[PDB]
């Protein structure tokens, strides 16, 4: 009913849902066979979930002054969890980290 | 200004030129000008500030004019001043032989000297612990970087593990100094000294943090249970930057002990039989270990690490004699040391670093440098015409007025093996007749020749006509036969402090009032207490 | 704050499981994608504490850490590559 | 004050000769003798026979340089300056026609100097400085005569300070015993009489300080071969310069120290052991060089036998024994020095006994070697007597008293033996005798031991004088020769003939007693104890030898277990003040122990960084669950700042861990295990146990009323202990500047060649283009980082991160520059970052100086523009800031790459 | 307690650490020794005060204090400075970090020619003899 | 109008917690379910922004991810490498992308 209320709960969700993506994005770091399933699914899993809990902390105690300080936070998580990920790939496969053998096409060649 | 708000100026004026000098840098002529001049006058100001606190007034600045307990007390009680002017002199002269031997030139010497001095006097007048604990790594921070300068303007692996072990024995003592501090302000509620002005014979809580302090003031003083890391660390140096170091880093550790026990401890004579039985064993085994070596500025690390133990003894004696002996130990030792690693170090800047017997006849052929190393030598081995007589003579008697005989025992016997391994040193080096030697002053590993590093920019380099320091004969081995290769400005430095150890033996009444009157700031520390909070 | 407690506590076991992914992990990029999803955890963590112990300067730390926790992943990888760019 | 004008004026003399040398060659031998000698009849006629001056030397210690003249000393002194001037005129004519002789005067005669200082002697440590003159100016007496004396000069040094340093502990003894530091006062303490525990300790270390200075039984090997020195220096320490500084030792303690059995025995045994196996080792010895020194060793076991004997007839003899030996010897030695200059060898093949030629310098060491022996008509048999008389009543009981008298018939059996195989017999033209300038000061003590013999009248009242003030009684003394029949002359008949019978027996007895005495004598003891010395000190400093990290630390964390042992039953804690545990702090344990784990078991490079990096955010997490928000800044920061160099120096070495053998990460595992169990208890024992702390409180109180801002941490920072800031500000510019050094002084290691096995024509490879990601996200990333450091470095006094979270943000930044760029060349940082760092500590420490305006150093000086409180702690911040950043950007630039693109 | 177990766990990390092969192994122990530090002088603040002391008029006896805050605020610079100029040093000496060293004396000296300069008048003080 | 912004917002946080349940669908898929494959995909992008945005927008999806980017053309073209999860044809793989790049494009752009 209350204009604080709605945020509290929304907060409260957010948070559980954040919480949630974050452990779904650890167990995939252990059933996953491959380096690039694992960045794939964490450049996800890092950003949403990461989002997720700053903007439902946020609701937890609205303050006025830390809005921007939130704003800039979200899609600064979203752009370094997707860049990061992507660069680890891509050093994983100049390093050699080996794909796994269930790659039914890979147009790009190891060596 | 209140003539002592310009007590900060002893950290002021360093921190300030060395900034400046950092600028400018490629101006040698300006910078060597800029650093003696700072050097002189901070000498000047210790001297001058000597007679300020000549009668066993301690005189207190609190930085920021603060509540009294709230800000970092500059204190200054006749041991701060005196550690003040003896290490500032030896700066100088330390200072004055690496401006001949061929630093000073490189790159960063001149604002890393006034940065340790700096430091130095920053762990000096300082009243409280934590700031104490910062201005010993403003202090330690310059002194990696001159392990780093050589003659050569390049480094070797054996000068760089050094240097490995120095930082990492060295971090490892800070930051055990470090947690010491943090369990006294755990326990009690201030890291002043003041403040804690009995807080260690009252509870045992604070006694084990202060025990860690000591500790680690300990490691850093090279005490003999952790003693390696310096017997290992100032051999494989510049030779003028250990002779820097001799007289700064374990003798402002050796100050802390002494302020600390004295202060804190209260002097609770309960925990002075560990002091004598660590400091017997360190005078003990240092020399030992001297007389074992066969490196002639290997076997003077080992000798100050027996004179640290030397020295500590003096607070291992706490009373009104026990402590003069120490005080008088400390300031004539430094001085020592400082003109014993400055005549061996302008015999390897010259001769470059052989062992033992790989030279002979330097005595015939450099008598400057022969006097002001046998001066210097009978003045560390306690010989009556010199100034070390004085400081063993009262500090047995000190010895045997508290009981300790087997400390005395000590400190009477391994005065014959200090002199068994000076007169190894004066036998192997000076005593022989002058044989032909090869003009090889570098070994190789340092040269600028077997070395794929750019080396330190040399600052005597842009006449053109030197390649790094050396007199390239321009562009328009061979055994050399025994001559006279160590002029006057290098065996200067080493002489001076030479004079000094006898003026200090002869009249040595005038060093021993002041070192009187810093005890009486030791064992008495009511007046200091009663300045630093008030 | 049971929900935050909640949040927390599951924050926490995710950061376990991508640590012990960090231990056992086979290629050494396993190694940096675990430091990552745990610097995000990390974050996660210093918001979720900071609505525990209410604190209005939290997202400073946050708008800090997301700059921390990405140059100090972008290296692994400069770290994985041996340097190379 | 005119005896310290006295001896004052024998150091000038010393101060003078170099000079005296310089301008008259060798004649510069003939005024020291006529001002060395001169002196003497000064001291002994200008001066009353007891006077006591004393002039302040040094208060404190309550030492002063306070001589006295008492008739032992008014003897001694006569004794060594005459000896001195008449070697000074001997020495004048030994030496060559030389330029070059100031190292010699300036030494004979600074060794008459320091001998006079010590004789003249009335406080006890102005008796060790002149000890300890002597044994220096003979140490380097010895070294003289080129290197073929540099190692016997060492073991005189050596043995005479050992000796000569016992001689400091009785002092200190003696200063701290009686309180006071004056040999008059000293010697009549009633100590002596009152515990003799402690009279005989001072008296064997005192033995054990003569025993050295003379040639006594342990110590008797150096005085053999310091005979390697020029034959004046040997007259001068042979008559009296250092074996005659023991024996007025013994005879000036002998006034308190008499009476005490240890004393007794050491002195005794000890004299008489060396006197036979002094005068038996000179009977077999062949060059008079060594002859004439184990002959000297055997004279003064002699003289310390009869004064260990410690009764008044014993001193008379003991003195006028040692004016006896200080003339013949003497002579002695300047007659063999005499013979040995008119031929040109001692001993190169033999030499026909010296009355080949007679006329002149024979008949003096006819003179001289009687009296050695002892023959009736000269000094040597009187004296000798009276030492037989002394003997006879030796302490013991009435059984030792003869046996003593027997020994010394054997000493002086063979005395007599060796003193007439001196004057006749093989040691291994000419007709220009010895100048009458030459011999002359050789012939002048044998000369006065004739005339001092049979004018014995002239000795008993200065001898006499001197042996009641050497001991408290006094005794009746003549030396008169007197022909009545007493045993003190029945063993001088006796010592005679079978000194006689043995001499011309000699060569049986020489062949029989060499093969069964095995080597009690020799140099090869004390040289088997500095020897001993040197191995043991190898193998104590061998324990610390090698310099690497992981053993030297081992002896620090041995010292911590040990302080940790004593404080865990040292500490009681005391109740604990709330509690220190919240329900949100086992997550991040948890996560700590889990990091630091994966750290410690990290068997690869990149492992170890990536939980580096994830135990710096733990501790971020830390330091803000406990409310630290500043400080949680400055340690994200800084882990991400330590992680990207970390990265930088990573790229240049291998992959994984060097790996370490096991039973040894066992043992450090377990020594690991105790020391975190220490300090865990430690601070959980230490730290929650008090309200707050006193100057907490202030903070807390007084941080918005004295300096205008809310951020306590920061004004504590940059206001209250700016100190402490300015120091880790030049601290960090300092790293920068010495990183700069270590990278200019060893070329860092190249980065490591891995072979990417990826072939050229593929995409993830061409930087330039694939680094487009980086490239972008930064250009959204710099305007942002620049102004996050504008922001945090002017909020910084009511909000967290004043300066250090500013420009570490800005170096965070500067990483993300480097690794933005495409290749090596444009990644190094184009800005002068040394001049950075200067200015900052320079804006720093200026900042910091301009508060003399108003009050003192480091002490802002805020003033109000309208409604903004502007303080110099943002000049400070500023200036902090550029030092960070320079320090940054040296760290970056050097390290980033190899680059090698600045030389030509 | 927790304050207790963490400085433990650091301070047995860095033990362990520093006592292995390889400097960056090391400097990875001194980094976890200066973070057992700063806790540990975060802990002596009372460390049951765990409000930040940022308000505009702080509530004594519920904040954390703010002496010990500034005390590792200054510590955490001092290390970091090591901590670069250490990673430095583990770059240039040898061709690896190797810290498995002896005695590295020999190194540092001239070629010693044998004998030394009087081959003929060997010391009788040395054991060599 | 002040409130369109909250609107905005929260279908935002819907469109992308369906994104959220997908990623947690996409832990708890079965083994031999999972069918990783690269494939070169022509971008049609012209500067740096818009090829990076859109390599991070198929990143953040949860069933791709952009290894890297290069262009072997004259200047333009921009090529990526995208890794695909349980995409088993690589036809399919691009024909996701290039409605991705569609409504990214129809997006950001005059
Ligand atoms: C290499 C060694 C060199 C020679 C070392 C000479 C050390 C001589 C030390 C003499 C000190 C006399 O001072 C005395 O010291 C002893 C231990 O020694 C202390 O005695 C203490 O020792 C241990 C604890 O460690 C306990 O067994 C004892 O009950 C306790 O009192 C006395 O409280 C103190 O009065
Ligand atoms: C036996 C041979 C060796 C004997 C060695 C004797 C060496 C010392 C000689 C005695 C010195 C004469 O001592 C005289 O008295 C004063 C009173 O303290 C000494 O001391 C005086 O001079 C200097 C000042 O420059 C300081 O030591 C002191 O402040 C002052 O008291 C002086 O040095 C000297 O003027
Ligand atoms: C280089 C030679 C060194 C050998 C030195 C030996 C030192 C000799 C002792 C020096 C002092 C002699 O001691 C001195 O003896 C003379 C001469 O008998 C005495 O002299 C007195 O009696 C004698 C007669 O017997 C007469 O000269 C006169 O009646 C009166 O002067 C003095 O009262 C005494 O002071
Ligand atoms: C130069 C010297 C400087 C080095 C100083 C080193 C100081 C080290 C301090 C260690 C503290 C010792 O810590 C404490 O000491 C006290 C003093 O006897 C002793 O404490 C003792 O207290 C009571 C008596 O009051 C005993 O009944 C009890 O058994 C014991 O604990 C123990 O030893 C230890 O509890
Ligand atoms: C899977 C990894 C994560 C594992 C999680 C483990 C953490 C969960 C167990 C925590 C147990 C509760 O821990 C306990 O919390 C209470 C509050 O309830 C703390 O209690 C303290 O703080 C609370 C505030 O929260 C105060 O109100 C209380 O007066 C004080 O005592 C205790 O000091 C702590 O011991």
């Amino acid at each position: 009913m209350s204009w604080e209320l709605v945020a509290t709960v929304l907060g409260s969700v957010s948070v559980l849902v954040g919480a949630v993506v974050f452990l779904g994005g650890a167990i995939g770091l252990l059933r996953f066979p491959d380096l690039y399933v694992r960045s794939s699914a964490i450049g996800a899993a890092a950003g949403l979930g990461l989002v997720f809990v700053i903007a439902g902390a946020f609701l937890l105690h609205p303050t006025w002054e830390a809005a921007p300080k939130v704003a800039v936070a979200a899609i600064l998580q979203f752009a370094s969890s997707a860049i990061g990920a992507m660069y680890i790939a891509r050093a994983g496969f100049l390093s050699g980290a080996a794909p796994t053998t269930a790659t039914r096409y890979s147009q790009i060649e190891f060596t | 200004m209140t003539l002592e708000s310009a007590l900060t100026l002893f950290v002021a004026v360093p921190l300030l030129t060395a900034g400046v000098l950092v600028a400018v840098a490629s101006r040698t002529r300006l910078i060597l000008t800029v650093l003696f001049a700072v050097l002189g006058t901070q000498l000047a100001a210790a001297v001058a500030t000597v007679p300020w606190v000549s009668d066993g007034s301690v005189v207190v600045h609190q930085v920021a004019l603060w509540a009294p307990g709230v800000s970092i007390p500059f204190v200054l009680d006749m041991f701060s001043a005196l550690m003040l002017t003896v290490t500032s002199l030896l700066t100088l002269t330390c200072a004055a032989f690496a401006v001949a031997a061929g630093e000073a030139y490189k790159r960063f010497y001149p604002p890393l000297v006034l940065l340790v001095t700096a430091g130095v006097n920053g762990a000096l007048l300082t009243g409280d612990l934590f700031n104490f604990f910062v201005f010993v790594e403003v202090m330690l921070l310059p002194s990696y970087g001159l392990m780093m300068i050589t003659r050569s303007g390049r480094a070797s692996v054996v000068g760089v593990a050094a240097s490995r072990l120095y930082i990492s024995v060295n971090l490892l003592a800070s930051t055990i100094l470090l947690i010491g501090v943090a369990l006294i302000y755990g326990v009690t509620g201030t890291v002043n000294i003041a403040q804690l002005h009995g807080a260690a014979s009252e509870d045992t809580a604070v006694a084990v943090a202060t025990a860690l302090v000591l500790f680690a003031l300990a490691i850093k003083a090279a005490v003999v249970p952790v003693h390696g890391w310096l017997a290992r660390a100032y051999p494989k140096m510049s030779p003028a930057v250990t002779a820097m170091f001799s007289g700064l880093h374990t003798k402002i550790a050796i100050y802390a002990i002494y302020r600390i026990y004295a202060v804190i401890f209260d002097g609770d004579s309960r925990y002075l039989w560990v002091g004598v039985v660590v400091f017997s064993a360190t005078m003990l085994i240092g020399v030992l270990g001297a007389v074992g070596e066969a490196a002639p500025r290997s076997i003077l690390a080992f000798h100050m690490v027996s004179q640290i133990g030397y020295i500590l003894l003096g607070v291992a004696l706490f009373g009104p004699i026990g402590l003069t002996a120490g005080i008088f130990y400390l300031l004539h030792h430094m001085i020592v040391k400082a003109a014993l690693f400055l005549a061996i170090g302008a015999i390897e800047v010259r001769y470059g670093p052989r062992r033992l017997g790989q030279l002979s006849g330097l005595a015939k052929t450099e008598p400057l440098v022969a006097v002001a190393f046998f001066a210097s030598a009978m003045s560390l081995a306690g010989i009556p015409p010199f100034s070390g007589f004085v400081a063993k003579l009262s500090l047995i008697i000190a010895a045997l007025d508290a009981g300790q005989i087997a400390a005395a025992a000590v400190a009477v016997v391994v005065s014959i093996l200090t002199l068994l391994s000076m007169l190894k040193i004066w036998t192997g080096i000076f005593l022989g007749e002058p044989t032909p030697t090869d003009s090889r002053t570098l070994p190789e590993g340092l040269d600028p020749a077997h070395s794929e590093a750019t080396g330190i920019p040399d600052g005597r380099d842009v006449d053109g006509r030197h390649r790094d320091g050396v007199e390239i004969t321009g562009a328009a081995p061979d055994m050399v036969p025994p001559g006279r290769r160590i002029g006057l400005a290098l065996a200067a430095p080493a002489l001076a402090l030479s004079v000094v150890t006898l003026a200090l033996g002869l009249g040595g009444q005038l060093l021993l009032e002041l070192s009187g009157t810093a005890a009486a700031n030791l064992y008495d520390p009511t007046t200091y207490i009663q300045a630093v909070l008030g | 704050m049971i929900v935050v407690d909640i949040a927390i506590v599951l924050v926490a076991i995710a950061a376990v499981l991508s640590s012990y992914r960090m231990i056992r992990g086979p290629h050494a990029g396993d190694r940096a994608i675990a430091a990552d999803l745990l610097f995000f955890a990390f974050i996660a963590l210093l918001a979720l504490v900071g609505v525990r112990v209410d604190s209005p300067f939290v997202y400073d730390l946050v708008l800090v850490a997301t700059l921390v926790g990405l140059v100090s992943a972008l290296s692994l990888a400069r770290l994985m590559s041996g340097g190379r760019r | 004050v005119t005896l310290t004008l006295a001896l004052a004026v024998a150091f000038g003399i010393a101060a003078i000769s170099p000079l005296l040398a310089r301008t008259m060659g060798r004649d510069a031998g003939w005024p020291l003798a006529a001002m060395l000698g001169g002196l003497a009849l000064y001291i002994w006629f200008a001066i009353p026979v007891d006077t006591v001056a004393s002039v302040e030397w040094m208060p404190a210690l309550g030492v002063e340089l306070r001589l006295s003249l008492d008739p032992l000393a008014r003897v001694f002194t006569m004794i060594v300056l005459g000896i001195g001037a008449v070697v000074m005129a001997y020495s004048s004519r030994y030496l060559g026609r030389g330029s070059g002789h100031g190292g010699y005067y300036g030494l004979m005669t600074l060794f008459a100097a320091s001998m006079l200082g010590l004789v003249l002697a009335d406080d006890v440590v102005v008796l060790f400085v002149a000890w300890e003159f002597t044994t220096l100016c003979s140490f380097f007496l010895i070294t003289l005569a080129g290197p073929k004396g540099t190692q016997p000069a060492v073991r005189t040094l050596l043995v005479t300070v050992a000796g000569g340093l016992c001689l400091l502990t009785a002092a200190a003894l003696m200063v701290v015993r009686t309180g006071t530091t004056v040999l008059s006062e000293i010697l009549v303490d009633p100590v002596w009489s009152a515990d003799p525990a402690f009279a005989a300790v001072i008296a064997v270390l005192i033995a054990m300080a003569a025993f050295t200075k003379s040639a006594q039984f342990p110590f008797q090997a150096w005085l053999p071969d310091a005979m390697v020195a020029a034959t004046p220096v040997s007259a001068y320490l042979h008559a009296a310069a250092m074996v005659k500084a023991g024996i007025y030792l013994l005879l000036r303690f002998s006034e308190a120290l008499h009476d005490v059995p240890v004393w007794n025995l050491l002195l005794i045994t000890c004299g008489m052991t060396t006197a036979v196996l002094g005068a038996v080792f000179a009977m077999q010895r062949d060059d008079l060089k060594e002859l004439l020194a184990y002959s000297t060793i055997s004279q003064l076991g002699f003289l310390v036998a009869t004064i260990g004997v410690g009764t008044p007839a014993a001193m008379v003899a003991a003195i006028i024994h040692t004016i006896a030996h200080a003339l013949f010897k003497s002579s002695l030695f300047m007659f063999v020095g005499v013979v040995d200059h008119q031929t040109g060898t001692r001993a190169m093949s033999g030499l026909p006994r010296l009355y080949r030629i007679m006329p002149g310098t024979a008949i003096g060491v006819g003179l001289a070697a009687a009296s050695m022996a002892g023959l009736p008509p000269l000094l040597g048999f009187v004296s000798k007597e009276w030492m037989f008389k002394s003997m006879l009543d030796a302490p013991g009981g009435a059984w030792a008293g003869p046996a003593l008298g027997a020994l010394a018939v054997f000493a002086a059996t063979f005395t007599f033996a060796y003193s007439a195989r001196f004057l006749l017999g093989g040691f291994v033209e000419t007709i220009e005798a010895p100048r009458a300038s030459f011999f002359l000061p050789a012939a002048l003590p044998a000369v006065l031991g004739l005339v001092l013999g049979l004018t014995g009248f002239l000795l008993e009242p200065a001898v006499a004088a001197a042996a009641r003030a050497s001991i408290g009684e006094g005794y009746e003394a003549d030396f008169g020769l007197w022909h009545g029949f007493a045993p003190e002359l029945f063993m001088s008949m006796i010592v005679i003939t079978l000194g006689i019978v043995l001499v011309v027996v000699r060569h049986p007895v020489d062949r029989f007693l060499d093969r069964e005495l095995a080597p009690i004598t020799g140099v090869a003891t004390v040289d088997a104890l500095r020897r001993w010395a040197i191995a043991g000190g190898a193998r104590v400093g061998d324990v610390t030898r090698t310099d690497r990290i992981s053993r030297h630390v081992w002896a620090v964390l041995l010292v911590l277990v040990a302080l940790a042992a004593v404080g865990v039953v040292a500490v009681r804690p005391e109740p604990e003040v709330g509690s220190p545990v919240r329900a949100e702090d086992w997550i991040v344990v948890v996560l700590l122990v889990v990091g630091t784990a994966a750290m410690v078991i990290s068997r690869s490079r990149l492992g170890a960084v990536a939980n580096v990096g994830i135990v710096g955010f733990a501790m971020a997490l830390w330091f803000f669950t406990l409310g630290a928000v500043d400080v949680a800044l400055t340690q994200l920061l800084v882990e991400v700042l330590t992680v990207v160099v970390i990265v930088l120096v990573l790229q240049r070495l291998p992959r994984a861990f060097h790996t370490v053998s096991r039973s040894r990460t066992l043992v450090s595992a377990a020594v690991a295990i105790v020391v975190g169990l220490a300090s865990g208890a430690a601070v959980w024992a230490m730290t929650g146990r008090r309200e707050l702390s006193d100057v907490g409180r202030y903070f807390l109180d007084n941080a918005e009323q004295d300096t205008g801002g809310i951020n306590v941490v920061n004004t504590v920072l940059v206001d209250y202990r700016a100190l402490d800031t300015l120091g880790e500000l030049t601290v960090l510019g300092v790293a920068g500047l010495a990183v700069i050094l270590a990278l200019h002084a060893r070329r860092a290691l190249p980065r490591r060649d891995v072979p990417l096995a990826v072939h050229a024509d593929s995409p993830l490879l061409s930087a330039q283009d694939n680094g487009v990601f980086l490239r972008t996200f930064a250009r959204i990333l710099g305007p942002l980082i620049v102004l996050l450091s504008l922001y945090f470095l002017v909020r910084g006094h009511n909000a967290p991160g004043g300066g250090f979270n500013s420009a570490l943000i800005g170096g965070a930044g500067i990483a993300i520059y480097y690794l933005r760029a495409p290749s090596d060349k444009a990644a190094r940082i184009r800005v002068p970052y040394v001049a950075v760092i200067a200015a900052g500590v320079i804006i720093g420490v200026v900042t910091g100086l301009a508060g003399f305006v108003d009050g003192s150093f480091l002490l802002p000086l805020h003033a109000y523009l309208g409604d903004v409180h502007l303080t110099t702690a943002l000049i400070f911040d500023v200036g902090v800031y550029l030092a960070v950043l320079g320090v940054i950007m040296a760290a970056i630039d050097k390290l980033g790459g190899d680059d090698r693109s600045d030389e030509p | 307690m927790t304050l207790a177990i963490s400085v433990g766990v650091l301070m047995a990390g860095f033990v362990f650490l520093v006592l292995q092969r390889g400097m960056v192994r090391v400097i990875l122990g001194f980094i976890l020794l200066s973070h057992a530090a700063h806790l540990t002088l975060m802990a002596a603040g009372g460390a049951s005060r765990r409000e930040a002391p940022l308000v505009s008029d702080p509530d004594p006896a519920l904040t954390s204090d703010g002496l010990p805050q500034a005390f590792v605020l200054t510590a955490i610079v001092i290390a970091f400075a090591i901590t670069i100029y250490l990673l430095v040093l583990a770059v240039i000496g040898g061709d690896d970090d190797d810290t498995d060293i002896g005695d590295l004396d020999p190194l540092d000296l001239l070629p010693e020619t044998p004998g030394g300069a009087h081959p003929e008048d060997p010391e009788p003080d040395e054991p060599s003899t | 109008w002040p409130l369109r912004i909250a609107w905005f917002l929260l279908w935002f946080f819907w469109q992308q917690t369906t994104t959220s349940a997908k990623v947690v669908r996409d832990a708890f898929l079965p083994h031999a379910s999972i069918t990783p494959g690269f494939v070169r995909f022509p971008t049609r992008c012209r500067s740096e922004l818009e090829v990076t945005m859109l390599s991070s927008l198929i990143t953040l999806t949860p069933g791709t991810l952009t290894l890297g980017a290069h262009h072997p053309g004259e200047g333009e073209d921009w090529e990526i490498v995208v890794h695909g999860m349980y995409f088993p044809d690589p036809d399919d793989l691009t024909a996701s992308l290039h409605d991705l790049e569609n409504h990214m494009l129809r997006a950001i752009r005059r």
